[PDB]
RNA sequence: GCUGCGGUUAAAAAGCUCGUAGUUGGAUCUAGGUUUACCUUGAAUAAAUCAGAGUGCUCAAUACAAGCGCUUGCUUGAAUAGCAUCAUGGAAUAAUGAAAUUAAUGGUUAAGAGGGACAAACCGGGGGCAUUCGUAUCAUUACGCGAGAGGUGAAAUUCGUGGACCGUAGUGAGACGCCCAACAGCGAAAGCAUUUGCCAAGAAUGUCUUCAUUAAUCAAGAACGAAAGUCAGAGGUUCGAAGGCGAUUAGAUACCGCCCUAGUUCUGACCGUAAACGAUGCCAUCUCGCGAUUCGGAGGGUGCCCUGCCGAGGAGCAUCCGGAAACGAAAGUCUUUCGGUUCCGGGGGUAGUAUGGUUGCAAAG
């Protein structure tokens, strides 16, 4: 059992900054290597440019192909895959493209079916992808 | 049972019970004048004695230790004292 | 201080002649230049002479024994026996 | 090794509680056990006790009336402000309607009830409901 | 899951115990764990105690016995059958059976 | 016996009795028995052992109450003090015999946990004799003194 | 997760013990009819913010305004609370100090705490060193036999007329101590078993013996620590990794059989790991019944029996409560949480991997 003597502050707060360390949430945020590791730096939404698209099987039972495209941040000049929201929209991606990247929602963690797939793409040419899914606006 | 009286246990069970156990502790041992045949002199020895007691000027062996209470020499007759 | 961490008296050989063969003079060395206690006078002052002979600084007695100690365990369990069979 | 004989005691008077004896014996005595099955008995909480004496720490035999629900005790002994009594009481007290807080303060050994009239705080002891 | 209290063996404030080797396959088995069986048998099956008796070269001789003490490894015992599967509840049952 | 080193969960020792007063039938007196433990440690016993001739030939239950005093402070008071502790002094003489049998038997290392085990006791024994100023502040305990120290 | 988590099986009790720092420590001094620690109350404590009165800026955030008479006017609100230091009072709780010409001249008790002493036709596969004996295995000698023996599911490799295998009597080597042998015992654990001798150690029990808190758990540190494995020297019976054959098979680098090398044995050093398991850390205490078992004691009867006999073990089946359950007299006395203390866990992998450090001859820890 956990110490309970009145005068043994120091080993409860020592035992419980060393536990500290095994917690995954903490470690996460506390490790040093967050900034180096993370494409974004800390950042929630980043700019890059378009070299190529791909499709990706999404995983079992489903079958499909998810069209992303790999994208080059101008922060650091990282490689990265965003997902292109919406039917019909990697159309309006060209390569050699400009686009505006955020998050897909859990955090760096892949979601749903695409697999390894992390960011999405929000912006392309200075465009919003939903106005251009809605037609709300035209490629530039 | 639920309504035993503690305070004023009963005797039988007391003299049945540990040494240490009992409501107040008390010692199964006992101090008793030995008489051997011979010089009639009551020599006083405890009951668990573990050394050899002897007499006095009759130098003769009137206990016997043991792991319990001392052994008293054949033709010894002994009585507890007050 | 302490001079060396674990040669010792091997120290003289430098770096020749390789670690294990060193290693193994090493104990030997120790052993025949160590002083042992003299079984007749008592006290520790039984050197080598030469492989086999010991000296008594004190009582100036020479014994019969080991190349580099000054007793065997083959000697001993010898003695042991002659003396187990001379007392039954 | 033995280092806290109240806390002893009252895991003996919660045993005997539980399997519904009607006298519990309390192994070696002290004022604080004194003091402690005192203010117990003043808020009906058991019956009387008798201390036996036996040239030692000696003994307890207290008598149990079948209305305790617990009697713990807190250790370490923390010291407890008046501005903090409330809180104490609220987080190791059943309801506010019944239930002490025994605390040692210099006046004595008393409830929270007598410490809080007083205006005294102190250092904590248990509690029983 | 654990199915027995005494985790299969006969180990009681004891380190560790010398074992056996089993008398039909040869493994090695603790002696606790090993199951033992004592068996005293005629030295001549009863269909030849007759014959041994009517050849006998006395007029009444004593028909000595084999005694054998056989440890057998679990494995072995069971496919043997000198043992065998129990319920839930009857595994418990300590008392021998029935001979 | 109690449990320091060994698991021993012993329920055994003396059980004085309730009674602080002598006995009507001890007709000694309060210095007569002063002077036989005296002749007792001139003759080289130490307060164990004279309370067991004490209470086993001479009907003395209990020092303390017929004295009024304890058999050490009656040596101390009369200048007869050992320079070790009894229990000091036993446990350093286990120690040194235990080390005798290891010279002898190196093999033995059932002997040598029990050294270390003894040892421990004494380092822990004069560590509370010299906080109780009963020894020496700088005695030290030396297998190599140890065995001509306790003989 | 201090309040407030969890560690038998879901992640998690170090293999075990000693031990410094740290943490925690039995009862006991005016009940009645000098130091500290701690608690109470005050002192010193910039605003802005937070809590908090009043006021229709139209409300409110806000803001700190404003509100009546009548002109030369009166009253205004712009509050109230929020470590260390000092002082006052309190003297429980927890530490700490006093003494080794008269007076009671001055030491608490002796823990169902601990240590030590003493006892024993004591108890024990506890340890160490010598020593005695036992059949068996193998080899071999002598004699007889006569063609098989061995081995398997069946065979084969193999051994055998140079007379094997089988008999009876020896001899030699090394290993191992059957049966007795157990919900038996001892040891900190790992572990421990032929006789006898010697050496040191120990449990429980008995005690109106002695000291008097000397204690519990323990970072760092240290001893021991199965088997395999490494180094050196002796031994090499049996078995036997690797290796080689004969089988089986689709293959068989295996299971099966035959011949075997390291090893298995001893001595002196290394390694420090096991499902090192009760997958349950240690110390103290409370809660049930029954009858058995090992040791010692007490009282009786004749080594054995009896005493609802007393302690100490090791268990079993009647079991409150607990638990997800399996199940646990502890894994219970926990939302009614709180006796002390050490180590450990934080979804599954990556991974006990990379790197750095350290120990090791290496393997590796």
């Amino acid at each position: 059992g956990k110490p309970k003597g009145l005068c043994t502050a120091r080993k409860l707060k020592t035992h419980r900054q060393e536990q500290r360390w095994n917690d995954k949430r903490y470690k996460k945020a506390h490790i040093g290597t967050r900034w180096k590791s993370n494409p974004f730096g800390g950042a929630s939404h980043a700019k890059g440019i378009v070299l190529e698209k791909i499709g990706v099987e999404a995983k079992q039972p489903n079958s499909a192909i998810r069209k992303c495209v790999r994208v080059q941040l101008i922060k650091n000049g990282k490689k990265i895959t965003a997902f292109v929201p919406n039917d019909g929209c990697l159309n309006f991606v060209e390569e050699n493209d400009e686009v505006l990247v955020s998050g897909f929602g859990r955090s760096g963690h892949a979601v749903g079916d695409i697999p390894g797939v992390r960011f999405k793409i929000v912006k392309v040419a200075n465009t919003s992808l939903i106005a251009l899914f809605k037609g709300k606006k035209e490629r530039p | 049972p639920l309504a035993v009286d503690l305070l004023h246990p009963e005797p039988q069970r007391e003299i049945r019970c540990h040494k240490l156990k009992r409501l107040v502790q008390h010692p199964n041992s006992y101090f008793m004048d030995v008489k051997c045949s011979g010089c009639f002199k009551i020599s006083t020895v405890f009951s668990h004695a573990t050394t050899v007691v002897v007499c006095v000027g009759c130098n003769t062996v009137l206990c016997q230790p043991t792991r319990g209470k001392a052994k008293l020499t054949e033709g010894c007759s002994f009585r507890k004292k007050q | 201080a302490k001079r060396t961490k674990k040669v010792g008296i091997v120290g003289k050989y430098g770096t020749r002649y390789g670690a294990s063969l060193r290693k193994m003079a090493k104990k030997l060395e120790v052993a025949q230049h160590s002083r042992y206690t003299c079984s007749f006078c008592g006290k520790e002052a039984m050197k080598r002479k030469a492989t086999g002979i010991w000296n008594c600084a004190k009582c100036h007695k020479v014994v019969a024994g080991g190349a580099y100690v000054y007793g065997t365990v083959t000697a001993a369990t010898v003695r042991s026996t002659i003396r187990r069979l001379r007392d039954l | 090794v033995r280092m806290n004989v109240l806390a002893d005691a009252l895991n003996a008077i919660n045993n005997a509680e539980k399997r519904g004896k009607r006298q519990v014996l309390i192994r070696p005595a002290s004022k604080v056990i004194v003091r402690f099955l005192t203010v117990m008995m003043k808020h009906g909480y058991i019956g009387e006790f008798e201390i036996v004496d036996d040239h030692r720490a000696g003994k307890i035999v207290v008598n149990l009336t079948g209305r305790l629900n617990k009697a713990s005790v807190i250790s370490p002994r923390l010291n407890i402000r008046l501005n903090d009594l409330e809180k104490y009481t609220n987080t190791l007290l059943p309801s506010r309607q019944f239930g002490y807080l025994i605390l040692t303060t210099s006046a004595g050994i008393m409830d929270h009830e007598e410490a809080r009239r007083k205006h005294l705080g102190g250092k904590i002891l248990g509690f029983f409901f | 899951t654990f199915k027995r209290r005494n985790h299969g063996r006969n180990k009681k404030n004891r380190g560790h115990v010398a074992f056996i080797r089993c008398t039909n396959c040869g493994r090695c088995c603790p002696k606790d764990k090993a199951i033992k069986k004592f068996v005293v048998r005629n030295i001549v099956e009863a269909a030849a105690v007759r014959d041994i008796g009517d050849a006998s070269a006395y007029t009444q001789y004593a028909l000595p016995k084999l005694y054998h003490k056989l440890h057998y490894c679990i494995a072995c015992a069971i496919h043997s059958k000198v043992v065998r599967n129990r319920s839930r509840e009857a595994r418990r049952d300590r008392n021998p059976p029935p001979r | 016996m109690g449990r320091m080193h060994n698991p021993g969960k012993g329920m055994a020792k003396s059980a004085i009795p309730y009674r602080r007063s002598v006995p009507s039938w001890q007709k000694m007196t309060a210095e007569e028995v002063q002077d036989q433990i005296v002749k007792m440690a001139k003759k080289g016993l130490r307060p164990s052992q004279i309370g067991v001739i004490l209470r086993d030939s001479h009907g003395v239950g209990q020092v303390r109450r017929l004295a009024g005093n304890k058999i050490f402070r009656i040596l101390k008071s009369k200048g007869m003090a050992p320079e070790l502790p009894e229990d000091l002094y036993h446990l350093v003489k286990k120690a040194v015999a235990i080390r005798k049998h290891l010279e002898r038997s190196r093999k033995d290392i059932d002997s040598k946990y029990r050294l270390i085990l003894v040892e421990s006791r004494i380092h822990r024994l004069a560590r509370y004799y010299k906080t109780k100023r009963q020894l020496p502040p700088t005695w030290k305990y030396e297998s190599g003194t140890a065995a001509s120290l306790v003989s």
